[PDB]
RNA sequence: UAGUGGCGAGCGAACGGGGAUUAGCCCUUAAGCUUCAUUGAUUUUAGCGGAACGCUCUGGAAAGUGCGGCCAUAGUGGGUGAUAGCCCCGUACGCGAAAGGAUCUUUGAAGUGAAAUCAAGUAGGACGGAGCACGAGAAACUUUGUCUGAACAUGGGGGGACCAUCCUCCAAGGCUAAAUACUACUGACUGACCGAUAGUGAACCAGUACCGUGAGGGAAAGGCGAAAAGAACCCCGGAGAGGGGAGUGAAAUAGAACCUGAAACCGUAUGCGUACAAGCAGUGGGAGCCUACUUGUUAGGUGACUGCGUACCUUUUGUAUAAUGGGUCAGCGACUUAUAUUCAGUGGCAAGCUUAACCGUAUAGGGUAGGCGUAGCGAAAGCGAGUCUUAAUAGGGCGUU
RNA sequence: CUUGACUGCGAGACAGACACGUCGAGCAGGUACGAAAGUAGGUCUUAGUGAUCCGGUGGUUCUGUAUGGAAGGGCCAUCG
């Protein structure tokens, strides 16, 4: 160990074999004006596109 | 297969020798094997220790004259070296089976090129040069590396003055050695220890 | 392997100040200034293998046009009745029969007025 | 002969350097480019900048935690289970073959393969297609 | 990595392994360590011996050329008039100490260890700090500046708040070799280290000269020749300086400021062109003249006259620019290195690959601890060719020759 | 008259650097009205808003540093 991951970006991007998971923003602390549409489809852990990527696995030493 | 000068054949396999010479591997096994024996001993030094040029030479402005902020910079004759060496280390990774496989193809050469010469035994009898002088010149032989499978001290007090002769055991042997002296004599104990190390 | 670059720096000059020599001053002697005069005289030499072949057409020309004029013809009449008739002479041969063989080239204007061109 | 051998063609490069001569291609910057930062010695943009919004490791929610249960935990798929020496699957014959790490204590067997011989697996646990085909072809389990 | 962190920049374990090393003795008095006296032994501070070549050519000189040998536990050492195993000093290899020192070993002796007697103003606690990777945080454990304050082996503290139950240890007295760090200092050996602007600041009478009131800063400067054989004598000159000879030497345009002796810069000589001609000084055309040749449809040198023609850099939308930069020359002066990693290329092995420390008669071989791969999903428990969500065997996400 | 201003989702698009955002047939579970086809996942439409990290509150199948619990953490819903 010679290369030091960014620990808040340990936090937020877990790795699987799919690619890089993480959870959607908005799903805080103002949940009244939203529909219930938008606090469903916010809800799960979706994928990290093609731009994000290299700036995220860069970030979290894997470049 | 493998002939030796007492009269018989040794039946080798296909594998220790016989097999393709791989070029690439073996320039870098004798790459590797150059650079492993290679110290780095050396060193410069920076502008931090080349000694001392702690303050400015002049003030930066009102002297017309170029920008300084010490006499021991690398662009002045009396500062250090900009990239200043330190001692390093240029031994580099062969992999343990790369290394049986660049061997197993200069085996392999030293029998297509009838460079490799086997015999049933190679004992001197007394510690003289002279003498082992005398044991390769019957057989024709100036430039050669012995391997033997363990080198005696008879053997080795011998040809340690030669001037193109070389005493090695199985173990002892490298690359370089092998490519580099005229001819490579080999025991049949040479030749089943080979075996068993190299496949 | 500290390598002194004082060998190769001194020949590597000594082709450019051969290559300058004949020239005014520090233009021949000093590399700063021979090193430019070397590129300059290449632009302008490159630029000039392109001028010969236009400063020689327009010679050619100038004289065609003043052996034609002799004879009573211009130049442009000359190389209008040159192709009426077919002669694929060029303007070198021309200006070259126009100075030195002067029948051979009354022989040609008459040729071209032949042709009423 | 040392003096013969070279490598593929294609195994070693030059290594083109930059800053030596305008005919060469990397002469006068040497890649860089012309000002700012990433023309300067040490012009680095550090991990993660976007150039001053919120960036993404900051954006983006934290979401959960690592289990201190399964840093001892493990999995040997039925490939590997003719491996091991003597007909018995246990949690130090899966550490005498190197298949399984020393301070595992957890392993479970997967189907991902063939099982190969008649094994026993003591204190092992296995899922349901693995434990068909490790009692299909000959093989036992206790504990 | 777990944690930790304006949960930012960052900081960062432990369990468990693999090794290097090997020992525990005591407070009912010990190992050990010192200092002495002894018991043998080993090293060190100096040295001794140490093999084997002649003829010939070129040359100032032979080690080199040609030929023929010899030695070798000694053959790529140094220098000797050019390049030497055999010419010298050496080297491998054996020998060697009146006298000192140092390490180890006996076997006594005096000491010490040693604080007394199993630990009380101690454990614990309250405040305020500090440390533990841990920014007092659910905050354990350690330490304590202030204030307090226990039990006594059917005690006591630790197991990350805390509580029970188990497990494991005995704090408040001590002493302990090795593995470990470092090198101003010695000795040997080595270098894909430098070779006089380099390498130490410093090859030379250098921490000098010099600069500062001081602290402090800090240079420049190597080379005749193999041998001084370092120039007897004569001439000009001021019993000069410097030369012209003569001698020495292979060579003195190797003459002491001395190997080689570049460029900038300054001259003398010869050829040609230049005093009616306007500018980046060239370039295309081109007469004439002068030299060598041997002559011609050549080679060298000048270049009258003439067409075109506002340097280089850097910066810029753009520079001849009256924007920057450079007096010139010669030296020097700027993408390195380490460790982690990703991609390409190229090799080895291949459902496996690979070792790290370390061991090693040591670039071998060993060592597979560990790393990555053979399975994924889920925040996780877990389940697994599936899994998660879900009331759902539905949908959907991710995954699966 | 009444709660469809539902729960789980969601084929597919629009927008778009990313984070966000916009529309939505259909399927399941339960409901409004309507006799029934059917309409209903707010409002004619596009503004009315705010990331993360911290904290608070209610659940929870998860974790829970020897173990049984807790503490703290995780996920889900929500507030400042």
């Amino acid at each position: 160990p010679k290369m030091k991951t960014k620990s808040g970006a340990a936090k937020r991007f877990k790795k699987t074999a799919g690619g890089l998971k993480h959870k959607h923003a908005f799903k805080s602390h103002i949940l009244t004006k939203m529909t219930t549409k938008r606090k469903r489809q916010l809800r799960g852990t979706s994928m990290l596109n093609k731009s994000d990527v290299a700036r995220v696995e860069r970030s979290l030493r894997l470049r | 297969q493998l002939n030796v000068n007492g009269a018989q054949a040794i039946e080798v396999s296909e594998r220790t020798f016989g097999g393709e010479f791989n070029e690439t591997l073996v320039h870098q096994a004798v790459v590797a094997y150059m650079a492993g024996g290679r110290q780095g001993s050396k060193a410069q030094k920076t502008r931090s220790e080349v000694s001392g040029g702690g303050k400015k030479p002049w003030r930066q402005k009102g002297t017309g004259r170029a920008r300084a902020g010490t006499i021991r910079s690398p662009i002045w004759r009396g500062g250090g070296t900009t990239f200043a060496a330190k001692p390093r280390s240029h031994e580099q990774k062969l992999n343990k089976k790369m290394y049986r496989a660049a061997l197993r193809s200069i085996l392999a050469e030293l029998v297509r090129l009838d460079r490799l010469v086997v015999v049933a035994d190679f004992a001197v009898d007394a510690p003289k040069t002279k003498g082992l002088v005398a044991k390769l010149d019957t057989l024709g032989l100036k430039d050669v590396l012995i391997v033997t499978d363990g080198v005696d001290e008879n053997l080795y007090l011998a040809a340690r003055n030669l001037a193109h002769v070389d005493v090695r055991d199985v173990q002892g042997s490298d690359p370089v050695s092998l490519i580099a002296y005229d001819k490579v004599l080999v025991t049949v104990s040479a030749v089943k220890k080979f075996e068993e190390l190299l496949g | 392997a500290r390598v002194k670059r004082g060998v190769i720096a001194r020949r590597r000059h000594k082709k450019i100040l051969k290559l300058a020599k004949g020239y005014y001053g520090a233009r021949s002697r000093v590399f700063r200034v021979a090193k430019q005069a070397v590129i300059k005289a290449g632009q302008y030499a490159y630029r000039d293998r392109r001028q010969r072949k236009r400063q020689f057409r327009a010679l050619w020309i100038a004289r065609i046009n003043a052996g034609a004029r002799q004879n009573g013809l211009s130049y442009s009449r000359l190389i209008a009745g040159l192709k009426k008739a077919a002669i694929e002479i060029d303007r070198k041969v021309l200006a070259d029969l126009a100075v030195n063989e002067k029948a051979a080239f009354t022989a040609i204007v008459e040729k071209a007025k032949a042709s009423l061109a | 002969q040392l003096n013969d051998l070279r490598s593929a063609p294609g195994a070693r490069r030059e290594k083109h350097r930059p800053g030596r001569g305008i005919g060469s291609g990397l002469g006068k910057t040497g890649g860089r480019g012309h000002k700012g930062l990433t023309s300067r010695s040490g012009g680095k943009v550090a991990p993660g900048f976007e150039g001053g919004q919120q960036p993404l490791h900051r954006r983006l929610p934290k979401f959960g935690f690592v289990s201190l249960k399964a840093m001892d935990r493990a999995e040997v798929r039925t490939s590997e289970l003719a491996k091991v020496e003597g007909d018995v699957v246990s949690l130090q014959t899966l550490k005498d073959a190197n298949l399984i790490n020393q301070h595992v204590q957890r392993v479970k067997v997967m189907l991902s393969g063939e099982v190969g011989r008649a094994v026993t697996l003591k204190g092992i646990a296995a899922t349901k297609g693995a434990r068909a085909a490790i009692e299909a072809a000959g093989g036992k389990f206790e504990d």
